[PDB]
RNA sequence: GGAUUUUUGGAGCAGGGAGAUGGAAUAGGAGCUUGCUCCGUCCACUCCACGCAUCGACCUGGUAUUGCAGUACCUCCAGGAACGGUGC
């Protein structure tokens, strides 16, 4: 049994791109690189990027603080 | 403080209008915590829909009113 | 033994088997149907079998009645103002009525949604031509004596008589 | 702790039921795990959905919070029910 | 502190509610209790693009209210002291 | 670098002009002032985004958790 | 530990409404914009509230905007979605 | 009370996840979660068109979580 | 007792384009009635991109099953598409 927890423990350690889609907005999803964790699911990216599937561009932002109850999905990229 | 107001509308038929735009019209018979609602031979209306015993989620809950008489 | 508010109250309802608010009221002899203020409109089906009703008229505004059960009785006339106090009457079942002549349906042509229609076991339904006259009398109709309604038999009513 | 809706909903475990979502899923079937957070996982289940897609599958689960209502048999309503 | 407190002590006062339809219902406070179950009796409803309806009585959740309507005379000063 | 919990972070951006939008697509960008524990915003002298393009000041908004999305510190 | 954290954090905007009497705005999801002068509020931000000015637009279903006023009103913390203060009493 | 969700009979299994706004995608669930979520290790999502791509592990939040239907007998 | 399955809400808003097309009986403004001209609100038809594909309910014809049960729904073929929702 792997917990999510722990994975996203493994994904902060390891420092990996990953690409979190946001609730009820297939659009527009976030991707970055996670840097820590809380136990509201509360993602701290560090040059994040903004990409629109519609208009097919992509926006950086920097360090931002996503809150766990707009991400819906997170998977990992190899970008 | 007496909490009554769930107690005196005990075994009559409801009408209790969703969300979305529907009406459940059905004998309450019991509630919880979570408003949870059993409408025993419950009629869908918007059209008839024959749907029975219905047990309704208290998220989608929006107003109940008075139907009629117990059977 | 006539119908009134009390008779109204004490009697019973329930589920019927099309899971519609129906109230049991057969079994009173009835010799007219009135008092129907008390049910506030609070039924599906109106349950008025074997009674003694001579014509079906003096009902109030009930939006929610959508059948209605007048089987063995002697009905020989229709009122003409059941299209403005049941609007969404869908279900007549008026077998073994005391309705002779085929005039006593005209005034059931304003009911529009009317489409389940029973005339079965009745001197009218003996008459030539009745059920033409009553597919070209009530277009609105579909099921008429237990039968579905087709092309071939609305264009003999629409041939006919026009 | 426990809802008598919940446990009316416990006590139906086994009967051929139906869970309508809240997007209009129905899923239709035996209620094999019924838990007191309305967890529906049922096997052999049937989805009919307010889309109309109506499929076959050998095992289903629906969580509560997108459940929006649940259609059960009048078996149980007689008895213990009656309070 | 607690609003509950003071919603619950507004009974037998004719008050209006919005929802977040946009469905207004208007009526005499009766029932309150600590999840704001507003129960009402004899109460006018006006929907979104719909006429207005009378009911005898009315139930109404607190997730449901977005907003709420108080007359001019309404003593907010006394009734705001636990 | 060393894995940061974002309630430090959180406490450790207050005076800092930061940008925080909602879900509705509009964003606030200002200086934050108060940050609770309930990931409430509060800020001094604030000034509306909508579309990529400002819309006027107001001062000291006050935004909760439950209408916005995110936060950039710039 | 709670009066602390309502006057320290962002709930003292709140409670600098209802103390020197101050009018603040608040949109709501409704598209909806209240001004007025905050008399009651809560941790769940329960606001109650006395002459309130509430400003919106309206298509017919070009559209256009309107606006009404209240004697005095509560709205719940759930539809706020925007709390504004600014100094307009003066 | 926080009682875990019945997991333990679709644990290495094929099954199928649907999430909010039309999203589908079909993996082997890897772990279980008192919060509803799941981590679908080599799990491929459908697309608009119709193709299927592989994301790999990813973790699915239970508040989106719609139905998950196991395609395996179990 | 506002941080994922119930109660302090992720809700709000808008229905593709064109045509010397057609109508506001009593309800648009301006050129300061009436007639005419212009511009930011629908429905009916036609054209491109019957907006698209899906399944359910449903109508016509042909056709198969004569079977004792407590039910999401029930034969198949072809045409038409009045309805529902899903993703773009």
């Amino acid at each position: 049994m792997v917990q999510p927890i722990n994975l996203i423990f493994r994904y902060l350690q390891n420092r990996s791109r990953i690409q979190v889609w946001l609730y009820e907005q297939v659009n527009m999803r976030i991707e970055g690189c996670i840097i820590g964790f809380d136990e509201y699911m509360n993602l701290v990216l560090d040059d994040a990027e903004e990409i629109h599937s519609k208009t097919k561009s992509r926006k950086q932002l920097g360090r931002i603080m996503l809150k766990g109850d707009n991400i819906t999905l997170l998977q990992s990229v190899s970008n | 403080g007496k909490s009554s107001k769930m107690l005196q509308h005990i075994d009559y038929r409801m009408r209790c209008i969703l969300q979305d735009g529907r009406i459940f019209i059905g004998t309450f018979k019991a509630f919880d915590k979570h408003m949870n609602l059993i409408l025993c031979d419950c009629d869908e209306f918007r059209e008839k829909r024959v749907l029975g015993l219905v047990l309704l989620r208290g998220e989608n809950l929006v107003s109940m009113t008075v139907e009629g008489p117990p059977p | 033994v006539k119908l009134t508010a009390e008779l109204i109250e004490q009697a019973a309802q329930y589920t019927n088997a099309v899971r519609d608010r129906e109230l049991d009221l057969r079994g009173y002899k009835i010799p007219v149907i009135e008092n129907l203020g008390a049910t506030l409109d609070q039924f599906d089906a109106i349950d008025f079998s074997d009674n003694e009703i001579r014509k079906l008229d003096g009902f109030p505004l009930l939006r929610r009645l959508k059948t209605l059960l007048v089987n063995n009785n002697r009905i020989c006339r229709i009122g003409e103002g059941l299209d403005q106090a049941l609007p969404c009457l869908t279900e007549l079942i008026l077998t073994n009525n005391s309705l002779v002549e085929l005039g006593d349906l005209d005034p059931l042509a304003s009911l529009k949604s009317l489409t389940y229609l029973s005339i079965l076991r009745n001197p009218v339904t003996n008459k030539k031509h009745y059920r033409l006259y009553v597919i070209y009398k009530v277009p609105q109709v579909r099921v008429l004596d237990f039968q579905k309604v087709k092309l071939k038999e609305r264009q003999e009513a629409e041939k006919m008589f026009k | 702790s426990i809802g008598v809706p919940i446990k009316v909903l416990h006590e139906a475990e086994g009967h051929i039921v139906t869970c309508e979502t809240n997007t209009g899923e129905v899923y239709r079937g035996k209620l094999i795990e019924a838990e007191d957070n309305m967890n529906c996982q049922m096997s052999n289940i049937t989805v009919t959905y307010r889309d109309g897609r109506v499929a076959q599958l050998e095992q289903v689960y629906i969580r509560g919070s997108k459940i929006r209502f649940l259609i059960l048999p009048d078996m149980l309503k007689n008895a213990p029910m009656l309070k | 502190m607690k609003l509950v407190r003071f919603l619950m002590k507004l009974s037998h006062e004719t008050v209006t509610i919005e929802l977040k339809n946009g469905t207004q219902v208007h009526g005499t406070i009766t029932g309150v209790d600590v999840s704001m179950n507003t129960h009402l009796k004899a109460v006018k409803m006006t929907l979104k693009n719909r006429e207005p309806v009378q009911l005898e009585t009315l139930s109404i959740r607190g997730n449901n209210i977005r907003y709420f309507i108080l007359p001019d005379s309404l003593p907010l000063d006394t009734l705001l002291v636990d | 670098s060393l894995p940061l919990n974002p309630k430090p972070f959180l406490n450790g951006l207050t005076g800092k002009p930061v940008m925080v939008k909602l879900k509705w697509g509009m964003e606030y960008k200002g200086y934050l002032v108060s940050v609770d524990g309930y990931m409430n915003m509060q800020l001094a002298n604030t000034e509306e985004y909508i579309d990529g393009a400002l819309s006027g000041h107001l001062g000291e908004v006050l935004i909760r958790c439950n209408n916005v999305l995110y936060i950039r510190g710039v | 530990r709670e009066e602390e954290e309502f006057n320290t954090g962002p709930l003292s905007v709140l409670t600098q409404s209802v103390k020197n009497n101050t009018q603040v705005l608040i949109n709501c999801r409704n598209n909806k914009k209240l001004l007025g002068r905050v008399k009651a509020f809560d941790r769940h931000c329960n606001m109650v509230l006395e002459n309130v000015k509430e400003m919106w637009t309206e298509v017919p279903k070009k559209p256009v905007n309107k606006d009404r006023y209240i004697s005095k009103m509560f709205l719940r913390g759930d539809s706020v979605i925007v709390v504004l203060r600014n100094p307009l009493i003066a | 009370k926080a009682h875990p969700p019945e997991l333990k009979k679709f644990m290495d299994k094929k099954l199928s996840l649907k999430l909010n706004g039309g999203r589908h995608v079909q993996g082997i669930l890897r772990g279980f979660d008192p919060f509803m979520n799941l981590v679908i290790d080599e799990c491929v999502e459908m697309a608009t068109s119709g193709q299927q791509n592989n994301i790999g592990m990813v973790v699915i939040r239970g508040n989106s979580i719609i139905m998950l239907e196991a395609l395996e007998r179990v």
